[PDB]
């Protein structure tokens, strides 16, 4: 199950896995700056540090220039610099729960199913045998095109190799000639894969 | 298909004024509302998306607000350039749907028409036709009436009228009135007159010629 | 720069169909839906539907579920709107358009010029252009109004400029009116009396449907 969240500044997002641990798929900030133009900023690294590999986390976003309160709530804060206070501001982020965040596949002859982050650099590795891609899907549920099937591309670039690098950023930039921030900053992949022999 | 409703069909405001254009959806559209400006020439420009986000390059004189079903476009310090039709559009549920649009007209001081009359050209007569033309230009307000006279007798048959949209530069209106008859009938008469009656005076502005001069 | 290129006009016999093209450039064609919009002459914008070029899947507005068929050619980055079995009531400008950003709340930032579809049995005919020149006038500083009358053409549009676009202020070009399956329109221009006739005034009438341009010099009579 993927949590696709849209949150305002100030609003706390509280995540919890019934089983497994959290894996952050993407994060994007859209906010007015001091020049009253809509800017884009990153937040993936901050969310990963709070959430990845944990069964629960909680965070909220706030502005560079703020009246600083003293409160236990503050340990959950994430400051985004150039943003100025405005109702137009908004964070879109997705996480999912997985039993493991490792892409080393330990057993042969069983399907694995997992997600791959927006800017993944970690290869999928068969401990025993070689890769075989059943399905590789490019999800962008906040964009007008919500789904692209990239199975054939991943299949030709990974089948019968011991390891496979699925990098959604590189797929989009270099195979789909993608330039739109919606897709570049928020798309993530799901893969169904088996190790043979 | 979500129905979008723009309540005001037509709006008149002065320069420097502040105008509000409203839009209402038939069901909550969760702020997924856009605003467009269509200028008299038909060109459509995105002004605002997601209720309040200004499209790149749009002046901060334009702002959007709203929630639920009710949304508002505000234009501050109205400029001449603003003469246009303004449309909302929901994109919360596909297919997208537009409101019926709101026409914005800019007020100005009253102005009498500039009237000019033209006999048929030699070229047109050579082909057998005879159109007499009369322009009533740069007047304000819109409403105007024209009457044709041939040798003092009022004439209605064969008159074709056409009105411009509001001039984007000086906020006036213009009209063209063309009286067409056969070359034979044209040559059976001497004087031709178009008379413009406009609220800027009880006395019509009159222009005339005589064919034999 | 993003461009969406549409033909100026299509003349279609009643009951026939037509395929409208929208040739896109300046961006990656498969990264966006293409949408289409209708506008009948004095009315508002009406959405037709939109297509995902990656899978050919589309959404349609209710009024166009059968009137319209959307396709694309991914190789040439062209979107097509097929309009089926047209009647005079389908005469209208048809635009293609695309969202400025790929977010699902994006607005439609890029618009083609729009194709004026005329549904009619009448035949294409070039315009006749007649000069509108003033009569005798005193040597005074009253401004001079000239014009040109354009008759006998089909279909719309015709465009009019003066001195090849050099004379742009003081021009009024009036909406065409249809009579006996022929259009008539007129244009006026007002210039200082110090200029014409020593400086020439020519109206330039363009009729793309007949591929014809007529440049009428206004000469004292």
């Amino acid at each position: 199950y993927v949590h696709n969240d849209v949150i305002k500044f100030g609003e706390e997002n509280s995540l919890k896995c019934s089983q497994g641990n959290l894996y952050v798929l993407h994060c994007e900030v859209q906010c007015l700056n001091g020049n009253n133009e809509i800017i884009h900023k990153r937040c993936n690294d901050d969310i990963e540090k709070k959430c990845n590999g944990n069964n629960k986390c909680i965070y909220f976003f706030e502005y560079e220039l703020r009246k600083k309160t003293q409160s236990f709530r503050n340990k959950n804060s994430i400051e985004i610099s150039e943003c100025v206070e405005s109702e137009q501001n908004e964070v879109k982020t997705s996480t999912t729960c997985l039993l493991s965040n490792s892409f080393i596949l330990d057993e042969a002859f069983i399907q694995y199913f997992f997600f791959i982050k927006n800017k993944n650099e970690e290869p999928v590795i068969c401990k025993d045998g070689n890769i075989n891609i059943k399905s590789a899907l490019l999800h962008s549920p906040f964009c007008e095109i919500k789904l692209k099937d990239i199975s054939e591309y991943i299949r030709k670039k990974c089948d019968n190799n011991k390891e496979c690098l699925i990098d959604p950023l590189d797929v989009q930039k270099n195979l789909l000639n993608e330039e739109d921030p919606c897709y570049i900053n928020n798309a993530y992949v799901s893969v169904n894969v088996v190790c043979n022999k | 298909d979500i129905q979008m409703t723009q309540t005001t069909s037509s709006l008149s405001a002065s320069l420097g004024d502040r105008v509000t254009i409203s839009c209402r959806a038939s069901q909550d559209i969760s702020n997924y509302l856009n605003w467009y400006q269509q200028k008299p020439d038909g060109t459509v420009k995105l002004l605002i998306y997601y209720t309040s986000r200004l499209h790149s390059g749009v002046s901060s004189r334009f702002s959007g607000s709203g929630s639920g079903t009710d949304y508002s476009l505000t234009i501050k310090n109205l400029e001449q350039e603003d003469i246009a039709t303004y449309f909302c559009q929901q994109v919360n549920a596909l297919p997208p749907t537009f409101g019926g649009g709101t026409k914005l007209e800019i007020k100005r001081a009253d102005a009498a028409p500039t009237v000019s009359i033209f006999p048929p050209s030699s070229e047109q007569l050579t082909s057998g036709g005879a159109s007499v033309v009369c322009f009533l230009n740069n007047f304000y307000p819109k409403d105007i009436n024209v009457k044709w006279k041939i040798d003092g007798s009022e004439r209605q048959n064969g008159v074709l009228n056409s009105w411009t949209d509001q001039d984007s530069k000086d906020s006036t209106y213009s009209m063209s009135s063309t009286l067409t008859l056969t070359k034979d009938e044209y040559e059976r008469h001497n004087s031709y007159t178009c008379e413009a009656t406009h609220k800027t005076s009880t006395s019509p502005i009159v222009k005339s010629f005589n064919r034999n001069e | 720069q993003v461009q969406l290129q549409q033909p100026g006009a299509e003349l279609v016999k009643p009951g026939a169909s037509v395929r409208l093209s929208c040739k896109a450039s300046g961006y990656t064609f498969t990264s966006y839906f293409m949408y289409w919009v209708r506008q009948r002459p004095g009315q508002g914008l009406q959405s037709i539907g939109g297509i995902n070029p990656n899978n050919g899947g589309s959404n349609f507005n209710e009024r166009f579920k059968t009137k319209a068929t959307l396709t694309v050619d991914k190789s040439s980055s062209i979107a097509y709107l097929q309009l089926n079995s047209l009647t005079s009531e389908d005469s209208a400008v048809y635009y293609c358009t695309r969202r400025g950003l790929g977010y699902d709340y994006g607005g439609f930032a890029y618009w083609g010029q729009g194709t004026l579809v005329t549904v009619s049995a009448a035949k294409t005919t070039p315009p006749s252009v007649y000069p509108l020149a003033p009569g005798s006038a005193a040597q005074t500083n009253s401004m001079v109004t000239l014009g040109c009358l354009v008759k006998g053409y089909f279909p719309e549009p015709v465009t009019v400029t003066w001195n090849s676009g050099s004379l742009s202020s003081g021009v009024h070009t009036f909406p065409a009116v249809l009579q006996s399956d022929l259009y008539t329109l007129s244009s006026s221009v007002t210039v200082p009396s110090s200029t014409w006739p020593s400086e020439t005034v020519t109206c330039n009438v363009a009729h793309p449907a007949s591929s014809t341009k007529v440049d009428k010099k206004i000469v004292p009579r």
